[PDB]
C-alpha cells in the first residue's frame, strides 16, 4: 500500500534528520574545544 | 669646646652623648602577605 509506503519513507527521512542533527551538535563542539583554525589547533600550529 | 661620645660597631643602637633627642621613629607599615596558589582546572568549556 503506497500510505505505509510513503509513511516509512519519510520515517528514514526522520532518522537521517537525526542523525544530521547530532552530527552537527557534536562538530559544532569539535570545534569549540579545538579554537581551531587553519594554521592548526589552538593558538599554536601544528 | 665639644665632646660627642657616640657609639658604633656593636653599639649601634647607642648613642651616650646627651644632645636631648626627642626623635621617635615611627613603625613599619604591615604588607600584605601574597601566596600563589595554581591548582589544576577542568576546562570551562565545558560549560558551552
Amino acid at each position: 500500500i503506497y500510505g505505509w509506503r510513503k509513511r516509512c519513507l519519510y520515517l528514514l527521512v526522520l532518522l537521517l534528520l537525526i542523525i544530521l542533527v547530532v552530527n552537527l551538535a557534536l562538530t559544532i563542539w569539535i570545534l569549540k574545544v579545538m579554537w581551531f583554525s587553519p594554521t592548526g589547533m589552538g593558538h599554536l600550529h601544528v | 669646646t665639644s665632646i660627642a661620645i657616640t657609639g658604633s660597631g656593636s653599639c649601634r643602637h647607642l648613642q651616650f652623648i646627651p644632645v636631648a633627642p626627642p626623635g621617635i621613629p615611627s613603625s613599619v607599615t604591615p604588607p600584605t602577605e601574597v601566596p600563589d596558589r595554581d591548582p589544576e582546572k577542568s576546562s570551562e568549556d565545558d560549560v558551552y
